């Protein structure tokens, strides 16, 4: 009834994003004025 | 790793704040404004004659060079050269010489270039305990021709170490020109150099700053001075003339 196949592949791209860290050091100020500047 | 610590985590604009290392920073970084002229000086001892060398740049036409100098007369038997920016050599050049003068009016005589480099170096280091001034950036030289110990140098750094040297340079070029003298003590051993002459100890010392320096030098390039007893100052052209033909 049926000749044909199909082969089912992995054309198509994929991902999975859990790119999770740790550190943001980003930006301390200790010096938000300065603290009497002098 | 050496100041990525450093310059995330402060320590590099406060004075007064250690790192875990032990290292603080901010003087640590007061020395590369020493070299922010490209500018290379010299010193040696005598019999009884001391000398001084530095460089006086060709810039733009319009200045007026008598004035341009880093040879700054501080008293009698007493003279420096800075190496570091005009201003910031000022403010310790004045700080002296009226410093030098107090002592004449309170003990009796003229300061030696022992106290004044102890004097002055014990206030840059204050500078960096408290937080009144941002330490100069300089490194300073002194000399003198003293009557208890003879011809003598002195330096003296933003936080206050100071020694007497035998004969230095300083500036971003102080390798070439040092090799091309420490070499030449081992030779001979005299902590002092020979030519009892004023005159004849200059040709020494020029031509090791040209040899070890990398170019030749007219008379205008250049600012000298001079120590010797009752005396300081500074000096004409002639004195290369008077090299060349005998070469």
């Amino acid at each position: 009834g049926g000749k044909h196949t199909f082969n089912n592949e992995n054309v198509s791209a994929r991902l999975g994003g859990a790119s999770i860290a740790v550190q943001a050091p980003a930006q301390p100020p200790p010096y938000s004025h300065h603290h009497h500047h002098h | 790793s050496g100041a990525a610590a450093a310059s995330a985590a402060g320590y590099d604009r406060h004075i007064t704040i250690f790192s875990p290392e032990g290292r603080l920073y901010q003087v640590e970084y007061a020395f590369k404004a020493t070299n922010q002229t490209n500018i290379n000086s010299l010193a040696v001892r005598g019999k009884d004659c001391t000398v001084v060398i530095s460089q006086k740049k060709v810039p733009d036409k319009l200045l007026d060079p008598t004035t341009v100098s880093y040879i700054f007369c501080i008293s009698r038997t007493i003279g420096m050269v800075v190496n570091g920016p005009i201003p910031d050599a000022r403010n310790a050049a004045l700080r002296a010489k009226a410093e030098a003068a107090e002592f004449r009016y309170k003990y009796g005589y003229d300061m030696p270039c022992d106290v004044l480099a102890k004097r002055m170096a014990n206030l840059s280091q204050i500078y960096t305990q408290r937080a009144y001034m941002r330490p100069l950036g300089v490194i300073l030289t002194f000399v003198s021709v003293d009557e208890e110990l003879g011809p003598s140098i002195y330096k003296t750094d933003p936080a206050g170490y100071y020694v007497g040297y035998k004969a230095t340079a300083t500036g971003p070029k102080q390798q070439e020109i040092t090799t091309n003298l420490e070499n030449h003590f081992k030779k001979s051993k005299i902590d002092h150099i020979n030519e009892e002459s004023w005159e004849k100890v200059v040709e020494f010392a020029i031509t090791h700053m040209i040899d070890a320096l990398g170019t030749e030098f007219s008379k205008n390039d250049l600012e000298v001075g001079v120590a010797t007893k009752d005396k300081f100052f500074t000096l004409s052209a002639e004195n290369i003339e008077e090299r060349l033909v005998a070469i």
